[PDB]
């Protein structure tokens, strides 16, 4: 529309603005004063028609933001690249007999160890730019200023956990999608088929059975058997809550939370499995429109002409982009009845978190500070416990 | 193993791994 | 490491060979008076769930005293409580069995319904022999040489 | 519920706010402040479920 | 005393312990039985 | 000349290596590891 | 496949290992030592 009003009049005049004085090497000194009017705006009350318009509060709302998957968090010394794992292979006692070649007490027999050896984590970083002289216009107290500097540090630290746990959980559909073997893997028809299948495959675990590892494709465990063992404390259910919700509503679920585990914490469930998209061919990137969307999500260091590597990971919705169509598929369970009933400690994770705050940089020319935040984090799976898939492909 | 001068700047002090201080928030 | 496995393939080995016993045991051994045969799931459900409460009573109609030495003629009466009441079924159907109205009102105010039912995946890895042979290929040796089995040539 | 209690810039509405048009904003939320408003003819239905 | 003593063989210097227990597995007939079958 | 050697096409296969995650702006972030053997290498001890 | 790396190559070399110490009555007993590099092969950091 258009107003002809002697305050918004006033408010539109972008030439006395604070911002006129901070884009221009040389600007206005000294303030003359302006005429104030609430009379038929907002901003209007029934006494004092001439006050500015003052601040009852200003409300930092800062969530909390957790990683679901903290308690599995080693935590290592960032000292070499590779870590190996390796378990030993199973003998099966034999019966003793008295009538033998009685020389074969001289024999050998060496154990096996099925191992399996892991790359590097990568390190993350993070920063945010807080000044000292022109976000100070807009918070009438210094408390809510230094609540403000808070609030940008631990809203860094929860993004993390954002970070981290979609991380995990995409790591956990990719494995089950592309590297699980087709032996692990169970073929449902129907929901309530699913469910059935869930809730036989838990009672699955807890048996000594070599069946249901992947210690086939360790390095040594070709030949041989390794059984595996899991308790009820470490057994963890991947599913959609559209299915968590059918899981949960069936009368088992009823006699597994009278007197006994908590049903509805052992089931990690998520809206629909995957926001984190993978690369599969190794492109570059050329559009302006692309950069500032990067921007946008803080990703500041990436600019034109930046190539993308196969298989590097993005954690946000990225393939709405000219150049990134075709380009990027996503780590998404195809046939979304689903469920990926692992052990917990399959999932080999630790994290370097020892100095994460790296000393500021000040920059006093504009005084804006900037802290940095750097982590380690390796994200791998063991081979060696039970996992079961249960899928309809 | 040998020191010299070995708690040096901010480096040398940096390899003698500083202040886990800051955890993520869950656990 | 090593010696702990060696602890732990002990227990491995003695709890798949006990579970072996207690099904050959019931396929043949068994008399076929504490033999009652089902049609459906839930028929074998309710009859499992009348078969549990058909026990805890006075009664000589379910031990297997007539195959002991002298118990041939006369009754012996035994009763049982439910903290010795063990099933043995298989996951499929203890994934039944616990989920049905009658295992929340056993779980609630009573007896941990979920560890008196012990299953596996299915009953059996362990296998028997028929025929009395031996062993001639050296494939199969080097087949039990990978599970441990040294002495057998 | 359950697709509450989970890190997603999904499902609030912070696309009008003032400043929330372009990024995102991830919001988690325990059990311990999540409120259904509905009727009374449909809290005897919900409630009436083996959930 | 399922740990006998080890046997060193130093030639390979490669020792070797032995692990020996006896189990007598049985089931007796005087106990509630009932087995729900479809044969 | 070349080698047919498996684990030395293993190492041979450098775009798995540490050095292409910090020459990129992205990677990957998680590891499923490889099977790694010893054999017909200069890595081999007797027992394991 | 087929691998002309320079450190592939040290890799594969069967002749060199630990094994052939000790599959045989006489063998090897001082060690020159050998050229080993990282690069464009795995194993490889931006720095050393």
């Amino acid at each position: 529309q258009s107003t002809k009003n002697e305050t918004a009049l006033l408010v539109a005049k972008s030439a006395k603005s604070a911002l006129q004085d901070f884009n221009h090497d040389y600007s206005k000194s000294w303030t003359f004063g302006d005429k104030w009017d609430n009379s038929n705006t907002m901003f209007e009350t029934f006494v004092n028609k001439y006050l500015f318009p003052k601040i009852n509060e200003t409300l930092l709302i800062d969530i909390a933001l957790g990683n679901r998957f903290n308690w599995l968090a080693k935590e290592q010394d960032f000292i070499g690249q590779y870590s190996e794992e390796y378990v030993i292979m199973d003998t099966v006692p034999i019966n003793m007999d008295l009538s033998k070649n009685e020389e074969l007490m001289l024999k050998r027999n060496y154990p096996r160890m099925a191992t399996k050896l892991y790359g590097n984590g990568i390190v993350k970083k993070q920063k945010f730019t807080l000044n000292n002289n022109d976000t100070r216009f807009n918070f009438q107290t210094l408390a809510d200023a230094t609540n403000y500097a808070l609030g940008v540090y631990k809203k860094k630290i929860s993004d993390i956990n954002v970070l981290e746990e979609k991380e995990m959980r995409a790591m956990l559909v990719d494995y089950s999608l592309n590297q699980l073997s087709e032996t692990n893997v169970r073929k449902a028809t129907s929901k309530e088929d699913l469910a059935s299948k869930v809730f036989e495959a838990i009672l699955n675990l807890q048996n000594n059975s070599a069946k249901y590892n992947e210690v086939h494709r360790a390095s040594g465990g070709a030949i041989g058997q390794y059984t595996t063992v899991s308790k009820l404390k470490d057994i963890v259910i991947l599913t959609t809550d559209s299915l968590k919700s059918y899981l949960l509503d069936t009368k088992i679920a009823n006699t597994f939370q009278i007197a006994g585990i908590d049903f509805t914490d052992h089931v990690i469930s998520f809206d629909d499995l995957g926001g984190v998209f993978k690369v599969t061919k190794e492109f570059k990137l050329q559009n302006q429109d692309s950069i500032d969307f990067l921007r946008a999500y803080g990703d500041y260091q990436s600019q034109l002409g930046d190539t993308i590597p196969v298989g590097a990971v993005f954690t946000y919705d990225v393939s709405k982009l000219k150049e990134f169509t075709g380009n990027v598929e996503e780590i998404k369970p195809k046939s979304d009845l689903y469920a990926f009933i692992l052990d917990i400690n399959s999932i080999k994770y630790k994290r370097y978190t020892k100095g994460m705050l790296k000393p500021p940089f000040h920059n006093p020319e504009f005084d804006e500070v900037t802290h940095w935040i750097h982590y380690y984090s390796f994200k791998a799976i063991s081979p060696f416990f039970n996992k079961i898939l249960i899928t309809d492909q | 193993m040998y020191e010299g001068n070995n708690m040096r700047s901010m480096m040398g002090t940096s390899y003698e791994d500083s202040r886990l201080n800051k955890r993520t928030e869950l656990n």
